[PDB]
Order: structure tokens, then C-alpha cells, then sequence
């Protein structure tokens, strides 16, 4: 596949010694005239719910249509922040790391300055038209085909740019192909300013920064070629055609007057190029953002090997669209001069947020804080632990701590409808931080999360050495190797040996396990100092963490609410208490001395026993033993935990139970009820309704009322899961 | 009280414990 | 609010732990 250009009609020159700089093709003394003609003849642009339409009354065009204003949205302005809020805002097109772009060359191209890429869109659903922008040159029809982009720097490491608009997840490919010669920067700027500003009223698109822009763009007109590649039409002919044609064959063509331009459904540019130009701001924003993320990597300390993960962690749910520039200008230009195939008559994505990684990062931060505050204060009870913890996990604190990573400069916070205070911004930083540390916890090891949060906590580097390097537990401190030596003359460990054999867990320091079973009744002892009210705290923390990770990984299509629900039904009081009772932790409990005649324990107490055992397991071992434990005693029984759960609603129970099903790629739907039979007289009525979850029928009910019938159907669908 | 659950639990715990003994 | 004082006390205790930490050396 080889790329080729049309001949240079004395305009361009490929002379070796007539080149200026690292240029290949130079513009002769015949291009300046054409440029002046194009500039003087096609430069006439700069020469000349009720309250919303009322405020648009000044110089109306046609219909109600929707024209674009420099800085304002469909309803009022698109900005209501501050003066210094410009340089710290990302919607204002201010990316950290972007400086002044050195001007390339006046006319002559820049092969040694511009890196060429070809921009296509897959799949082409809104690409090919019956009336494409076709220009004829040397007795050959040259058809339009995407855009060519010239960057002032290599992309090196940038992921795929995906964006959804026409209810289709489009992919803007930017394949580095051979560079079509015979072009000039001044000409590309002429066409860009004639299209992206004049014809298409696309203001508020800062490709510079308030001098050359960030990316150059050249139209592509291909004629195709046998036994080879294809031929690209040179720029001079593009200018010549756009100049000569600006003077059912008129069907599907874009016309402009002095609104901006409209697409005649009933200049020689049709609804082909315009539609293909509305994908460019998205790609440019994407590239620039991923280019400024390299300055984020040095702030974090950890370099993400997956840009998509970092971006998704930085994405904010305030983004209703994935477009680059102002949504108003985009939709307006798409509806006024976009593509529109002939008519015969003439559900948002919540998984693209950072709420997932926030849901994970909550458990991550919780776990780090819990563990560190646990080991660094072996004398402090549960009260001070929970106090410190709650004092740290606080959202305001997490926001102020998130500012140390300059997350406010890398966040994708969009402008709201009208209300946009500091609260939304700082809160956004707070959540996005948890998303970040969640992602770091995911890709990088847990130790990376420890290092991140630890380094971010204390400003003094002397305090970090203590926080990061927490000492072993007092019951592990006394005995370097193990407590197996102490078993021989142990009173309680003899009992716990059975508990070790029944689970197959051979504890290293049995003092921990003995502590985990020491109820709040007893005080202090030789075998165990204090009760397990600390391991209840730490236990709750590690349980929440592991469960959160499991539900995050094995349910990648469930949003925040679904994961929250499933976790609430996976790790609650009655559940872990039931597990604790099933393992038989009642008999191995430690209370009083001999006052406890029967083995009657409260449900909550059993829950505390399970949590404390998991904490002791984590301390004596690691998170793997915990994960295994919950993988045998919690996770696979998730569905079961919903079946024998407390009743509330057959519909809700069936919904949550069906929420466990093998979700593919589409978000999990809710059980659909379809009425089958409506029989009976005016008095009585026997309704027969069947449940349809994602097509397949699960159970069928027959009741006197519609709600009772569908509840009967839901119950029938719940009995089938037994 | 289910002996089956603690049986499978003992199985996997023994499995992991013996897995860390092979490294 | 109170969390500020709590965090302050935390920093103090960390300074104590660090002082003891290097005191061990
Ligand atoms: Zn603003
Ligand atoms: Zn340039």
C-alpha cells in the first residue's frame, strides 16, 4: 500500500536544493497568488423555554434552527466560574504541560516537523453517503475520504479514541501512514479557518491557547488505484475547486450565506466533509489530554501502563457527552449541516464513569487507613482507631489531600447546567482521588497504594517512614518464630488446635487467633492482651476490601449501585454471622472463666467472631488466605445469600437474584413482566402474568391482581432457582 | 452447622498452604 | 472541624513514634 499525490502544476516544487529546512516540497511563486485570491474572494465571512429563544433575538436567520455564539451554550453562557478558574479549568482547554507551539513554515511544508497520521472512523455507519463531496481534476473523479492530521510531535504512546454519538460506540482511528506531499501550512490554515470557523460555526475550540495551532488538518480526496495504493489530490486543487464552486444535483449540499451554513435536503462542500470534521475535536482533545497525562505520571509517582485505566479513573460523571469542544456547537452543526440520509416520510452508559474505581478505592483507602492505624497503635482501642479512621477518610480531607496531586488540573470536570459552586469541584476531586487510588490498587500492587496514600498523607518525609513501615503485632513481637512452643503448656490453644484442623489452617502465632475469640467480657491475660474489638474493626475493613475487589472484577458490567447492593447482600450482619455459626465458632469463643454454662451467643457477636477471625487470619498470614476463605465461605454462595435472605419484595428479590447471572457486555437489565391472560367478569378477574428476564421466561404466576399475579410469577421464578 | 462447607474450606486451605510450600 | 484536631493529634503521635524510632538506632 503506497500513497501518492497529484502532479504539481508549477505550484509546488520537489527540488532538492530549493528546500528550506527539513522540508521536502516547496511552494513556488504561483501559490501566493492563488492564496491571495482565495483569501480575498473567500473572506466575506468577517465582513458582515421562551426566554431562551427570546435571548437569541438580535440577528436571526431562519426557523427557530440553532445558531452558535462564541462562549455561550444553548441556554446562557457555558461558563460561570472565575478569573483564575481559566488556567485551572480543563473545559477552558487548558492542559498542563502545553506551551507555545513554534511556528513551522510560512508556505513550504514541514516533513521534519510534522508527523502525519490518517484519521478514519470505524464502523462507517454515518460516513458513506449517496452524495459525497467529489471534485474532478484530470478527467478523474476524486472522492472524499476522511482527514489527514499533522502533529507537531510523535504520539508514541496513545490509546484508541472511542466516542459515542449516534447511539453507536465509534472508534476514531489515527493510523500513521505515509505523508501526502504537495501541501502548505498557510493553505491548511486557510481551509481550516474557512471550514472550522466560517462554514461550521465551531468557536471555543482552542487549538492554540490564549502562532501555529496544535494539529494541522488536510482534506483527503482519493481516486483509488489498481495493483497499488491510491492517489491523494493536492491542496492547490482543493483551493481551486472550493473557489470555483463557491460561485437533484443540488441535493445534499452545504450552502452558506452571511446562522452560518445549512444542508440543502430539498461552496462545493456537501454533507460529507462536515460530518467528518465533527469528530476531529474529540480526537484532538483525546490526544492533548493523553499528552498532558505524562505530567500526571510524575505527580502520582506511578506510571500507568494502561492510559485507558487512568483516563477512566479521571473521567467524571458530569460528562453527558464524550465530545471535545462545546456540546452546543457540536449538536447544532450536526443538525444544521451534518449528514442526513433520505427518509421515506418526506439509555446512557453509567459504566464509563469512575464510580467503579471509586467504589473500589473506598475499600482501598478504608483498608490502608485501618491497617496502618491498627499496627502503629497497638495500645489504642477501637474508639481511637475509628476516630482517626473517620477523621482521615473524610471527603473534605480526601479532597485537600487530592489537591497535592493537582487532580483538579487533570480531572474531566464539565460545566453544569447553571449551578456550579466550589462544593461540586472539591467533592469531584475527593471522589476522583478514590478512583485513582483504586486504579493504582488494581494495576499496580497493593504496596503501590500503600506508598501512594502514605506519601500523600504526611508532608514531613520523616513521618512517612513510620506510617509505611508499621511494626509487627505485639503478640508476634514477643515470639520471633512462632507460638508452637507455647502450645505444650497452653490452656486454650488445645481447644483451638481442633479449630485449626477443621479448617486446615496451621496458625503461626496462635495468640492472634486466641485474641480473635476473646469476647468483650474478659480484660487482659497472658495468652492474650485485650479483646478482639480491634480485630472486629480491622476485620470489617479487610472483609469489605476483598468483597469489593471480588465484585469489581467478576462483575465488570454492573454499575456502582448494583455492586453496592450485591455487596450489601454478600457481606452483612446475618450473612457473616450465618457463616460463623456454620463453621462452629461458638464453642471456641472465650468469655468469663467458668460462668458461661451454655453456648448461647448473639447474632452480632457471631458476626464479630467471623470478622475477628478474618482479621487474625490476615495478620498471621496475608490477603490471599482471606480471599480464599471468602471464596469458599461467601462469594459462590452469593445467590444463596439472596434466596434465604429477608423478604421484602418478590420483584426486588428476583431482580437481585437475576443480577448474579452471567452478564456479557451490555448492562444488566431488570425483570420484565408481560401479562398473558386477562379473564373473568367485571367483578372478579384472574390475571396470568409471566416474567421475562432478557428474553427467556422465568416462572409464571396467576393472581387476582396484576401486582399479585406478577409477584406470584416472581415467586415462581425464585422457586426455580432452588 | 454444615460439615460440607468446612470440608471444602479445609480442602482449599490445605491446597493453598501446600501451594506455598512448593515455593 | 474536630477532624482537624484529630489529625493534628495523629501527627503528634507520629512524631513521637518517629522520635522513638530513630532513638532505637
Ligand atoms: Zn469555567
Ligand atoms: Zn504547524
Amino acid at each position: 500500500v503506497w500513497i501518492r499525490c497529484t502532479h504539481s502544476e508549477n505550484y509546488y516544487s520537489s527540488d532538492p536544493m530549493d528546500q528550506v529546512g527539513d522540508s521536502t516540497v516547496v511552494g513556488t511563486s504561483r501559490l501566493r497568488d492563488l492564496y491571495d485570491k482565495f483569501e480575498e474572494e473567500l473572506g466575506s465571512r468577517q465582513e458582515k423555554x421562551x426566554x431562551x429563544x427570546x435571548x437569541x433575538x438580535x440577528x436571526x436567520x431562519x426557523x427557530x434552527l440553532w445558531y452558535n455564539d462564541p462562549g455561550q451554550m444553548n441556554d446562557g453562557p457555558l461558563c460561570k466560574c472565575s478569573a483564575k478558574a481559566r488556567r485551572t479549568g480543563i473545559r477552558h482547554s487548558i492542559y498542563p504541560g502545553e506551551e507555545a507551539i513554534k511556528p513551522c513554515r510560512p508556505m513550504t511544508n514541514n516533513a521534519g516537523r510534522l508527523f502525519h497520521y490518517r484519521i478514519t472512523v470505524s464502523p462507517p455507519t454515518n460516513f458513506l453517503t449517496d452524495r459525497p463531496t467529489v471534485i474532478e481534476y484530470d478527467d478523474h473523479e476524486y472522492i472524499f475520504e476522511g482527514f489527514s492530521m499533522f502533529a507537531h510531535a510523535p504520539l508514541t504512546n496513545i490509546p484508541l479514541c472511542k466516542v459515542i454519538r449516534f447511539n453507536i460506540d465509534y472508534t476514531i482511528h489515527f493510523i500513521e501512514e505515509m505523508m501526502p506531499e504537495n501541501f502548505c501550512v498557510k493553505g491548511l490554515e486557510l481551509f481550516s479557518l474557512f471550514l472550522f470557523r466560517d462554514i461550521l460555526e465551531l468557536y471555543d475550540w482552542n487549538l492554540k491557547g490564549p502562532c501555529c495551532p496544535r494539529f494541522h488538518f488536510m482534506p483527503r480526496f482519493v481516486r483509488f488505484l489498481p495493483d497499488g495504493g491510491k492517489e491523494v489530490l493536492s491542496m492547490h486543487q482543493i483551493l481551486l475547486y472550493l473557489l470555483r464552486c463557491s460561485k437533484x444535483x443540488x441535493x445534499x449540499x452545504x450552502x452558506x450565506x452571511x446562522x452560518x451554513x445549512x444542508x440543502x435536503x430539498x461552496t462545493g462542500i456537501r454533507s460529507d466533509v462536515c460530518q467528518h470534521a465533527m469528530m476531529l475535536p474529540v480526537l484532538t482533545h483525546h490526544i492533548r489530554y493523553h499528552q498532558c497525562l505524562m505530567h500526571l505520571d510524575k505527580l502520582i509517582g506511578y506510571t500507568f501502563q494502561d492510559r485507558c485505566l487512568l483516563q477512566l479513573a479521571m473521567t467524571h460523571p458530569s460528562h453527558h457527552l464524550n465530545f471535545g469542544m462545546n456540546p452546543d456547537h457540536a449538536r447544532n452543526s450536526l443538525s444544521n449541516c451534518g449528514i442526513r440520509q433520505p427518509k421515506y416520510g418526506d439509555t446512557p452508559s453509567r459504566i464509563n464513569h469512575n464510580e467503579r474505581l471509586e467504589f473500589l478505592g473506598d475499600a482501598v483507602v478504608e483498608f490502608l487507613t485501618s491497617v496502618h492505624l491498627y499496627y502503629l497503635f497497638p495500645s489504642l482501642e477501637e474508639g481511637g482507631l475509628a476516630t482517626y479512621r473517620t477523621a482521615i477518610v473524610q471527603n473534605q480531607h480526601l479532597a485537600m489531600l487530592a489537591k497535592k496531586l493537582e487532580l483538579d488540573r487533570f480531572m474531566l470536570y464539565a460545566h453544569g447546567p447553571d449551578l456550579c459552586r466550589e462544593s461540586d469541584l472539591r467533592h469531584a476531586m475527593a471522589n476522583c482521588f478514590q478512583a485513582l487510588i483504586g486504579a493504582v490498587y488494581l494495576e499496580g500492587s497493593l504496596e503501590e497504594a500503600k506508598q501512594l496514600f502514605g506519601r500523600l498523607l504526611f508532608n514531613d518525609p520523616d513521618l512517612r517512614e513510620v506510617w509505611l513501615n508499621y511494626p509487627l503485632h505485639p503478640l508476634q513481637l514477643q515470639e520471633p518464630n512462632t507460638d508452637r512452643q507455647l502450645i505444650e503448656t497452653s490452656p486454650v490453644l488445645q481447644k483451638l488446635t481442633e479449630f485449626e484442623e477443621a479448617i486446615g489452617v496451621i496458625f503461626t502465632h496462635v495468640r492472634l487467633l486466641a485474641r480473635a475469640f476473646t469476647l468483650r467480657t474478659v480484660g487482659f491475660n497472658h495468652l492474650t492482651l485485650g479483646h478482639n474489638q480491634r480485630m472486629e474493626f480491622l476485620g470489617d475493613s479487610i472483609m469489605q476490601l476483598v468483597a469489593t475487589e471480588y465484585l469489581f472484577i467478576h462483575f465488570p458490567d454492573h454499575h456502582e449501585g448494583h455492586l453496592t447492593l450485591l455487596r450489601s447482600s454478600l457481606v452483612n450482619n446475618r450473612t457473616q454471622a450465618k457463616v460463623a455459626e456454620e463453621l462452629g465458632m461458638q464453642e471456641y469463643a472465650i468469655t468469663n472463666d467458668k460462668t458461661k454454662r451454655p453456648v448461647a451467643l448473639r447474632t452480632k457477636t457471631l458476626a464479630d467472631l467471623l470478622q475477628s477471625f478474618i482479621a487474625a487470619l490476615y495478620i498471621d498470614k496475608d490477603l490471599e488466605y482471606v480471599h480464599t476463605f471468602m471464596n469458599v465461605c461467601f462469594f459462590p454462595r452469593l445467590k444463596e445469600f439472596i434466596l434465604n435472605q429477608d423478604w421484602n419484595d418478590p420483584k426486588s428479590q428476583l431482580q437481585q437474584c437475576c443480577l448474579t447471572l452471567r452478564t456479557e457486555g451490555k448492562e444488566p437489565d431488570i425483570p420484565l413482566y408481560k401479562t398473558l391472560q386477562t379473564v373473568g367478569p367485571s367483578h372478579a378477574r384472574t390475571y396470568t402474568v409471566a416474567v421475562y428476564f432478557k428474553g427467556e421466561r422465568i416462572g409464571c404466576g396467576k393472581g387476582p391482581s396484576i401486582q399479585q399475579a406478577e409477584m406470584g410469577a416472581a415467586m415462581d421464578a425464585l422457586e426455580k432457582y432452588n | 452447622a454444615n460439615l460440607h462447607i468446612l470440608s471444602k474450606l479445609q480442602e482449599e486451605m490445605k491446597r493453598l498452604a501446600e501451594e506455598r510450600e512448593e515455593t
